[PDB]
């Protein structure tokens, strides 16, 4: 387990390739895990990318991208959902009252 | 008699080496040396102390170079209430800074290159001339661990390519995948041997070795990257079932699996036929010799793996070898 | 004109500013040849020192 | 003569210690001791057996306290068909249980405290009085590893703040950042020395040491807690390039980075100038002495790092030192 900071993200056929500092860890890192949620942050934006090494082999390091810490929504109690990875007020919420969405414009299709 | 061994430090000859010992092993990254010197002291009068903790050292055996520091990397001055007062020295190969210096690589992770182009950019921070004679290997990913010593990474990366990494006598660094081919002497029993001790231990042999490891190529995954890259190599000399399995540390490639597998086989096979010999009077390691010991029936070509010259004040000249096929 | 702290401390603003001017005055050491000419100039004769 | 060494065990003097040996080392956490005792046995007659597995042991050297166990940590009864039948004993410092007990901390993770206030809550489960004289340090986060020994954690935490952790001669635990300042004797060659052996090894020195480590403060992240905290410290006594790099185990702070760097520098520097001396007839470690060995040219102040008293049935008294500048 190790900690580094994001600079650059590029797309390829079998996932996303990132360069995440911690010295020149790699120009083209091994693809990143998605698990359902993914995003494409702009170049050199505040956020952190943990790297997990396949076994103890330094040749494999899967990243785990995280939302910027200045922009994490302080959810209310007994609530959860997903949010815009660069703003805390454009999100989707599934509560005990109703499926709540928040945004200044809606589109479909 | 014409001095069969002469020692030089910084260009001023050592005329009082009361003892000596020089070792050169193929299974490491640096040779060594050790010289015992007689030192004097007279009270209430001036003395001159060199105490140079570092300078070049050379050893010439019978008018031929046999070692190259750098030198004087350790100095100790024993002393006794009785017998006498003396000094000791030590030295190692020119690469003795790699074995004790953590790498300071400019970035810390190669993008895409070959092993040779990596060994050049790691060692050339200390001005040590490489001597490459192997086969170049191209790999997609190399990232040297952070802070790992130089003698760890070179040894680690050269283990999976069956590259021996050992030092020459001139001060370079030699990476080879075989023998130097310099034919030596026919060490025949009853002619020049003084002692010997052969051996054959079954506790260090394996008939079947298996290697596994995932893949890291630019775009590979799934079955082709996890369950596919498996390869097995067998010795067939041991007539018993002693299975072994190994894990690969790198970007697995079917060619590389066997190369790592063969490297283990050579190491195990050599370790199961170690021999020692003493040949009295005082060229190089890796040579090819012939041996004869009918009592154990040695009638096979041999190749040396280690060398040692030792001397004593009481005239005990000797020389030891560690053969293995 | 604008900078920022490298070692955050609680209760202190995350950003700081310099005065209307700026930082300067740093200079490198003096070599041998420039020193020699300076010393000679002192020893020589010149009007209106 | 007036007994220059007396020993007590629970208040009954040992009058039959056929041999003795005491040690006190600054580079550890507990002293030691060893006593050999003559024992008898008459067949078909009663014998009184003590076999004390635990009790206090005290050693006084020339009417002065020199150790405070707690004692009888070991009991072995040697025996021979020939020479004789005897017993042996051993002892260690009062903190012996810290050296061999896993911590039982109330919770297992401090919220926000200082190192001193942590060492008090670790040691005081076994009632061992602390002797603190170093500077206090504030640590935002501490969490003792679950089940780790007391010796490991104190040594680990005190390494990054240049705290020496060693015992006194009374039964306490002394944490200090320097010498005790007690000026000793001027050990001069030809006056009281009996033997010596100096040394200077280059294999344990580094001209430039580098450290790395993230920050763990309440709210620190990004470039200010990942890449920013790096600091370099250099010795400048070695005239060669032997780079080293270290990783920090804790909450990195620019002040703490250098303190760890200095601790390594003092350790490496001392290890590269180890000395030994024997001074015949039989105050404390860490003292300041003057030495004079013109043959090698020692004219520098020294701080003793270890001490040893040894006796024998054949009158052979001695004492050893492990000085270092």
């Amino acid at each position: 387990f190790e900690r580094h900071v994001f600079r650059k993200l590029d797309h390829t056929d079998t996932g996303a390739i990132v360069t995440v500092e911690g010295s020149g860890t790699m120009d083209e890192d091994v693809p990143v895990i998605n698990s359902g949620y993914g995003f494409n942050p702009e170049d050199d934006e505040e956020l952190e990318v943990f790297l997990l090494s396949d076994g103890s082999d330094a040749s494999g390091k899967f990243g785990v991208m995280t939302i910027p810490r200045n922009k994490q929504r302080k959810w209310p109690k007994k609530t959860g959902g997903i949010q815009h990875p660069f703003n805390a007020d454009k999100f989707v919420q599934l509560d005990d009252d109703s499926i709540w969405l928040k945004d200044g414009k809606f589109t479909l299709g | 008699m014409i001095k069969p061994m002469r020692i030089f430090i910084g260009g001023e000859e050592l005329e009082t080496y009361t003892s000596a010992r020089l070792q050169r092993t193929k299974k490491q990254l640096t040779g060594s040396l050790t010289v015992e010197i007689f030192l004097n002291y007279v009270p209430s009068k001036p003395v001159i102390v060199n105490a140079v903790r570092g300078k070049e050292i050379l050893v010439y055996v019978m008018g031929e170079l046999a070692f190259t520091g750098e030198g004087g990397s350790d100095v100790t001055v024993n002393f006794a209430k009785g017998q006498g007062y003396s000094v000791t020295l030590t030295a190692r190969g020119r690469t003795k800074y790699l074995v004790d210096s953590s790498h300071s690589h400019p970035t810390g992770s190669f993008k895409d290159t070959s092993d040779r182009k990596v060994i050049e950019a790691l060692v050339k921070e200390h001005k040590v001339v490489l001597d490459w004679q192997g086969t170049e290997v191209k790999e997609p990913k190399i990232t040297l661990r952070d802070g790992n010593r130089i003698f760890n990474e070179i040894f680690e990366r050269c283990n999976q390519n069956c590259h021996f990494a050992y030092e020459t006598r001139d001060g370079k660094l030699l990476v080879t995948d075989g023998t130097t081919g310099v034919v030596g002497e026919d060490i025949v029993l009853g002619q020049n041997i003084l002692d010997f001790s052969a051996e054959q231990s079954e506790d260090r042999a394996n008939s079947e070795i298996t290697v596994k490891g995932h893949r890291v190529a630019k775009d590979v995954w799934g079955k082709n990257a996890i369950v596919q890259p498996v390869q097995s190599v067998a010795d067939s000399w041991v007539g018993a079932n002693i299975p072994l399995t190994i894990q690969h540390y790198g970007d697995a490639t079917n060619e590389s699996l066997q190369r790592r597998a063969k490297f283990e086989a050579d190491r195990r096979a050599a370790e199961s036929k170690s021999v020692n010999v003493t040949v009295f009077h005082v060229w190089d390691i890796g040579n090819i010799h012939y041996v004869e010991i009918p009592p154990e029936g040695i009638f096979d070509v041999m190749e040396c793996v280690s060398l040692t010259y030792s001397v004593d004040a009481k005239s005990t000249l000797e020389t030891q070898l560690e053969l293995a096929p | 004109t604008e900078g920022s702290l490298v070692t955050p401390v609680p209760g202190i603003s995350s950003a700081v500013t310099a005065y209307g001017g700026n930082f300067c005055g740093g200079d490198d050491a003096e070599e041998c040849e420039p020193f020699r000419t300076r010393y000679l100039q002192r020893l020589q004769y010149e009007p209106r020192l």
